[PDB]
């Protein structure tokens, strides 16, 4: 198969410096153009930059001019895309994209990688109870970057954990409930698993009614 | 300076036609190729269009592609639609500086569901945040379709005006639709109302609930 992995993406300060590289297997790298597509989350697509089949000739979008470079390695087939002057609007999922021809279509992508450029520093989440067939469940709030997962596993009728939210601080925070009998309140210990590795965090709460 | 631009949003019922327009800017459609990529939630996009009308193998002739020269313009008709064919969907091309033009994108939902109301569940600060003297109000939607609901926040009846955080709906795992919304707080704030309010509506439908510090 065709095959494009990135790597090379995380979290940097407004003006910091991040590299890209793109392994490519199975076909001949060195015969294709090379193409470097990002989207911002939650937004459009937006091409970043492309180098031709032997790096003779590079071009890039007007916002990322002075500050981008991509290059490539046909002998031990990679693409990079070398990143100055980051700023918070480069902040996507940067896609790896063979076109079939200078004029082709993007037939072959990548995985992506997450480059996140953000003055908020990563932050641990404070974990609340949402004490209360009732609904209980735990708050998990301010904390960057993402993910977190939410486990409960003390049996439940249903499970619910909520897409995080982005706040205005630039602090994401995640709700998740679950749905249980309104008399075994007072009888089961009902206990979220909450899990931030990129803080080290990890949070075993009890959840009871107030 | 070409430039390509794509309906916000486009709906239908399974089984219909619709029709997402790529209107050239600044330049000729006709100039270059236009290719169309149907992108998921979660994944990178695929072809469905390139080369103005041709198919990649496997994609089903529901999926046109056409070019208005006239209007300068590019087509994406998708007839006999199914909910599978939920996604976003983007044209592209190229201009004269060789440069990858791409389309804003068009959001194409398939509505295969009956109208279902949002389950509104409204959880007050806990003691423990107050403690770290914070509060923040979670009020949580769930189970509405379509995704499609505004959120509304009242303190003492009068609508809240800062301070809220609310999510782009999404789809679960039942094909129904969530979303949170967080009111942010001070202890001071909490404490000085007599009742908050999460007002969710839905198609024209307000589901609220109350909380009232203790």
């Amino acid at each position: 198969e065709v095959q494009l992995v990135e790597s090379g993406g995380g979290l940097v300060q407004p003006g910091g410096s991040l590299r890209l590289s793109c392994a490519a297997s199975g076909f001949t790298f060195s015969s294709y153009w090379m193409n470097w597509v990002r989207q911002a989350p939650g937004k459009g697509l937006e091409w970043v930059a492309n180098i031709k089949q032997d790096g003779s000739e590079k071009y890039y979008v007007d916002s990322v001019k002075g500050r981008f470079t991509i290059s490539r390695d046909n002998a031990k087939n990679s693409l990079f895309l070398q990143m100055n002057s980051l700023r918070a609007e480069d902040t996507a999922v940067y896609y790896c994209a063979r076109v079939w021809w200078l004029r082709g279509s993007f037939d072959y992508w990548g995985q992506g990688t997450l480059v996140t450029v953000s003055s908020a520093s990563t932050k641990g989440p404070s974990v609340f109870p949402l004490a209360p067939t009732a609904a209980l469940g735990c708050l998990v709030k301010d904390y960057f970057p993402e993910p977190v997962t939410v486990s409960w596993n003390a049996l439940t009728s249903g499970v619910h954990t909520f897409p995080a939210v982005l706040q205005s601080s630039g602090l994401y925070s995640l709700s998740s409930v679950v749905t249980v009998p309104s008399s075994s309140l007072g009888t089961q210990t009902y206990i979220c698993n909450v899990n931030h590795k990129p803080s080290n965090t990890k949070v075993d709460k009890k959840v009871e009614p107030k | 300076n070409f430039m390509l631009t794509q309906p916000h949003s486009v709906s239908e019922s399974p089984g219909k036609t619709v029709t997402i327009s790529c209107t050239g800017s600044s330049g000729s459609i006709a100039s270059n190729y236009v290719q169309w990529y149907q992108q998921r939630p979660g994944s990178a996009p695929t072809t469905v269009i390139y080369e103005d009308n041709q198919r990649p193998s496997g994609v089903p002739d529901r999926f046109s592609g056409s070019i208005d020269s006239s209007s300068n313009s590019a087509s994406l008709t998708i007839s006999g639609l199914k909910t599978e064919d939920e996604a976003d969907y983007y044209c592209q091309s190229y201009d004269s500086s060789n440069h990858v033009v791409f389309g804003g994108g068009t959001k194409l939902t398939v509505l295969g569901q009956p109208k279902a109301a949002p389950s509104v569940t409204l959880f007050p600060p806990s003691s423990e945040e107050l403690q770290a003297n914070k509060a923040t109000l979670v009020c949580l939607i769930s189970d509405f379709y379509p995704g499609a609901v505004t959120v509304a926040w009242k303190a003492d009846s009068s609508p809240v005006k800062a301070g809220v955080e609310t999510t782009t709906p999404s789809k679960q795992s039942n094909n129904k639709y969530a979303a949170s919304s967080y009111l942010s707080l001070t202890p001071e704030q909490w404490k000085s109302h007599r009742s908050y309010s999460c007002q969710v509506t839905h198609e024209g439908s307000t589901v609220e609930k109350t909380v009232a510090p203790t």
